[PDB]
């Protein structure tokens, strides 16, 4: 039933369970492969809250986790800190062995909380958490993660990243607020629009023209200024 | 069946990492003491779409989830490392594991050589 | 050899339950956040003791367990999953782990339908 | 050596390790099977004081775990909870992914105190302890399960559950005293005669004819009132 | 390939323990609960240098290391115990990974005694 | 790429990968066997001195374990409690399951401190640390083990231990100090040439002719008075 990729006709295909191709070579255990391809290559939007809006929080279903031996460079993963208001984390500690993900252009770190109204956070459309050549079903904290899923295939015979900062309220809801981090006490109400270069040049312009808090307190900026990444308020204009 | 990639789009080129377990390391860098940290043990490599594989790849692994999650679910196993090897054992037994007929089509050997080898001899005789 | 049931009562019937990892869920319901929970995964089924095969099974899981009990004892692995790939291995070398020499009792090679090829090629020449 | 059972001449057998049966067909690894069989359907008595002689307490051998993928609907199963006198646990919690057996009629809880004269409590008999697809050599704090048996096969090609509490004291040795909870303050001594369904006609009559305590104190009851279920002091009379 | 004892010294025996899970115990001490204790479940025994193999081994333990390391440092799995198994699954797929072109080097099916079957039911006819 | 030790010509030798040796049988998984032999074996130095120097502390490379099947009777083990000068421990805990090498002639135990600058300790020449047919790339906390490594073959078809201990300083540095214990108050500075045999005969003699400390202190005693295992300070001369 788990279906195996194998190359016929200059095309990849399923192999038939009911077929036997005896002219179908298998001579070790290394002609066998499993990968793990992103979400982001099949053209989903990766801005945390369209991200975070697929993920959710379920109780009474064990969580399980899968192997797999090649991944793909991600241009967007995610890592996550949320507690619920009284400060109990939502989150489990990663399992021994298992890492973030070992290939991510920019690391979108999200700090915050919400009810987490379930033991685990899944998936809701079916997709796996990919971590290091290992898939889970559920989300661990403090554990950078790229969305994905997994293939089976029989063979034929620098890195540079980047974190960037939020912080959320509501999350894991309808009414989920999001703020890009400058420092400490600068920030920037997020949008869906803005890309992970946006925010990096927003965070540099901020930096340079001295649009930092330089008081005690809390200052969040308000900004109003089809294409896949592989091809105390205020306000600024 | 064949793979239709039905996505609403395709990155059409695999940038990919991997572990190479051969390695044959320069010198003493196999000795875990010595040898890369948990962040360099990877390779890396491209792979661009000819005969669409990259497309297909990609529409083949959303379309094995929902088979593969309904397998996590069945096991009580945490982790699962077996499946490619139960696949190797599945292809064996599909060819081998009953009596194999010869020239049926269930049985993968070819007597094709040694047709023409007892009948150069029944020439001769 | 043959399973004698020695037990003091045998309950003819096997309610039984089980997982059914095939699944080929209804619409949304393989993805986990949706599905059952814990509890909600198991089917059930109902089998009588025609050919005495229930009251057969319950002696041999009472005769298993010596076999099985001294087996664990001799693993480290603290939870065991791969006994009936092992026994699929062993099946396979059983009958494919050396040279198959045809007509002999180990090889599991019909040469029947190609005996009758040949003779009938032999008919004609 | 481990056995595996097989279907020939309209009878199973197990399969001679020594003879090459070239006829049998294994055309997956789905055609292999295991299964847990309960001690129950061999005639074993299932009453409480009867099923707890049948465990005891070991040091020096580690416990094992393997799995079975199909069990079988039990009519008892049991859940402990014991402590020593000095309110140490004699049981371990379950370990991560072990859930107690899914279908039990009648689940028999015992809490009470033991000496607990070893690391874990064992089978005397060899048999195992069926959980949730697991069965263990030995038994776990708070987690229901089946005493049962593991087969191997070559195939060829609504749910209600009741839950019965008691009290123990001296578990696990010769002179064991078991009490049938009615309430925190109600109880009957137990006699290996009572069956599961007398237990629970014996708890609604005195529900109904309030014989429970209507005082501080502890009540105890006393009551002197070969067929296999497929087929303050007082007294009471 | 030849394997060649370089170590600066080799003990020519090897008195070794293992485990027997064949077992087939005496009464009731295959029972977890009445029998051995974790350490009396080892058997021993005692090889000398017949034919080099104890020294041979010492070298072959020695030289494995780095590809064993190699594997290790690429597996994700914290406990490895399916060397083996998977070492007999490509013994397998080694032989019978493909169609067996009889005659040919690389298919381990031996005609001789059907030859020799065809040959005098050709001496017949 | 793993080698697989098989017998031809009367002789071990590595099976060719490449070649297919139709003569070869395997007939059960059980012709296969894995087996962990000691350096011992091989001439490598085994006094305390000499082995720790093989050891070493490193971080960011995650322990791994192998099993193996059959072991060697060990002549030499040890066995560390290894604390940094704060009093932390330097080693883990042994994982559940993980049990000391079972067949050792002589315990090293050695307790002390050392800087432990790294996660982790590793055997700097690659080799493996055996537990109870356990191979792990790491030294467990308190858990007795042998240095060995671990071939993997095609088969063709009393018990007396004395444990001796030791403290360290500077454990796994340039300048570590090591004095064997005769009791708690009297230790003799450790030579590399002092063999085990020579420790427990200068032990005994030291109990008998009253040589152990008579008072609160610490006494400590010097002393200076090719060839294979299977073939308050002063002075004493
Ligand atoms: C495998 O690939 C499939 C196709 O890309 C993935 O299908 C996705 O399945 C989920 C349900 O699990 C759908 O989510 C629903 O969306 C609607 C909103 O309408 C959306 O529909 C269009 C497609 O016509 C989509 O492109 C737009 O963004 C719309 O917003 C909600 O009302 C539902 O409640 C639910 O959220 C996805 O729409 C669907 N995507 C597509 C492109 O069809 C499938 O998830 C993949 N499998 C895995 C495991 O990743
Ligand atoms: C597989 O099936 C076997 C047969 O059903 C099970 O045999 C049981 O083995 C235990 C020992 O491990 C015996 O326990 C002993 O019993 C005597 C008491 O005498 C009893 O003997 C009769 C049988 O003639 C039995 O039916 C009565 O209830 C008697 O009370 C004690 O003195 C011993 O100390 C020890 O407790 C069982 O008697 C025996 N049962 C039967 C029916 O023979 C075997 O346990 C099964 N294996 C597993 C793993 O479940
Ligand atoms: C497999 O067997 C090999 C041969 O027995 C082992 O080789 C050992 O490899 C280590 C490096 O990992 C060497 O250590 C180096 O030693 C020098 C000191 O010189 C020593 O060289 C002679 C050999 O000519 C040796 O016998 C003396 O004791 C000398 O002291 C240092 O400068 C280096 O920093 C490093 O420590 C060993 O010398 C070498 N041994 C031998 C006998 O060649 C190999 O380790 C084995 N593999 C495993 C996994 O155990
Ligand atoms: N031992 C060194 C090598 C070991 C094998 C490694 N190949 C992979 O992981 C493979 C190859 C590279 C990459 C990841 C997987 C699957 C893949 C592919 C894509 C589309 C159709 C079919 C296959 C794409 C082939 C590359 C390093
Ligand atoms: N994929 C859905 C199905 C997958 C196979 C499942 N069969 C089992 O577990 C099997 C079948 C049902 C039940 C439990 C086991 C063993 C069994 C049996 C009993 C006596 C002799 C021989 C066999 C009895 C056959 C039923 C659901
Ligand atoms: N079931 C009881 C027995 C099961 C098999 C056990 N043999 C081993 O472990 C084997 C045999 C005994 C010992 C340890 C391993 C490898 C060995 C060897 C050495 C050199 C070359 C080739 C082989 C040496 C053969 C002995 C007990
Ligand atoms: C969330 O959605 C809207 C607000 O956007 C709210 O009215 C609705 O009640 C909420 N639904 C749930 C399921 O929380
Ligand atoms: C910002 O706050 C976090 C924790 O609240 C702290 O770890 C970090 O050092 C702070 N950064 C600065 C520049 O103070
Ligand atoms: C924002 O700009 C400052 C100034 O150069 C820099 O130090 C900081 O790392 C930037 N933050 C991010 C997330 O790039
Ligand atoms: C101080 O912060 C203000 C905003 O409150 C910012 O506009 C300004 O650049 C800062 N001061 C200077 C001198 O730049
Ligand atoms: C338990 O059995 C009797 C009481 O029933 C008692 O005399 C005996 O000493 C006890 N035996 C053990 C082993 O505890
Ligand atoms: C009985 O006591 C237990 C614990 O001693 C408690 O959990 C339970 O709620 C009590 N029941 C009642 C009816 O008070
Ligand atoms: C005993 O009877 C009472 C009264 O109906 C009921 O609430 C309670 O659950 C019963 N106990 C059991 C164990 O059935
Ligand atoms: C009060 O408890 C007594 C036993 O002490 C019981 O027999 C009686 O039914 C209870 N009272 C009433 C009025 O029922
Ligand atoms: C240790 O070796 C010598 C002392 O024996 C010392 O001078 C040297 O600096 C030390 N080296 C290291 C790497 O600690
Ligand atoms: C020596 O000290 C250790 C701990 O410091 C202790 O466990 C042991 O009992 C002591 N031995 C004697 C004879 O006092
Ligand atoms: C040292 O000698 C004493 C006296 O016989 C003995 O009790 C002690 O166990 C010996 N220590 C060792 C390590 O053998
Ligand atoms: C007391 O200890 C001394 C060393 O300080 C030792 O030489 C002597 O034997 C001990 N006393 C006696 C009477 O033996």
């Amino acid at each position: 039933s788990i279906p195996l990729g194998v190359i016929h006709n200059s095309a990849l295909q399923v192999s038939d369970v009911d077929k036997l191709v005896c002219r179908d070579k298998l001579s070790s255990t290394n002609q066998l492969r499993s990968v793990g391809l992103n979400l982001e290559g099949n053209g989903v939007a990766t801005d945390v809250p369209s991200a975070t809006k697929r993920w959710g929080f379920r109780s009474g279903v064990p969580p399980k986790v899968v192997n797999y031996e090649a991944g793909e460079w991600a241009e967007n993963c995610y890592n996550l800190e949320i507690k619920k208001p009284d400060g109990s984390e939502c989150l489990p500690a990663a399992p021994d062995g298992i890492r973030g993900f070992p290939r991510c252009r920019y690391v979108h770190k999200v700090s915050g909380t919400g009810p987490c109204a379930g033991d685990f956070a899944f998936h809701k459309e079916g997709a796996f958490f990919l971590y290091d050549r290992l898939a889970s079903t559920v989300i661990y904290r403090g554990t950078t993660f790229a969305e994905g899923v997994v293939a089976f295939l029989i063979l034929p015979q620098g890195y540079y990243s980047t974190t960037i900062r939020y912080q959320a309220t509501g999350f894991g809801t309808n009414e989920t607020e999001y703020l890009f981090e400058v420092d400490n006490l600068t920030y920037v109400q997020l949008e869906s629009r803005f890309t992970p270069q946006f925010l990096l040049q927003l965070n540099e312009t901020i930096y340079t023209s001295g649009k930092r808090s330089n008081t005690t307190g809390k200052l969040i900026w308000k900004v109003n200024p089809e294409w896949a990444f592989w091809e105390x308020x205020x306000x600024x204009x | 069946e064949a793979i239709v990639n039905a996505q609403p789009k395709c990155n059409p080129n695999l940038h990919y990492w991997t572990t190479q377990d051969e390695g044959a390391a320069i010198g003493l860098a196999w000795i875990p003491y010595f040898g890369p940290a948990a962040e360099g043990i990877y390779i890396e490599g491209l792979m661009h779409n000819q005969d669409g594989l990259i497309c297909g790849l990609r529409q083949l692994a959303n379309e094995t989830t929902q088979a593969l999650q309904l397998f996590l679910r069945a096991t009580t196993e945490l982790r699962t490392f077996s499946i490619l090897n139960r696949k190797a054992i599945d292809f064996l037994l599909q060819r081998w594991g009953g009596t194999c007929h010869i020239l049926g089509p269930d049985c993968c050997i070819e007597p094709a050589d040694w047709t023409k080898n007892i009948t150069d001899k029944i020439d001769q005789i």
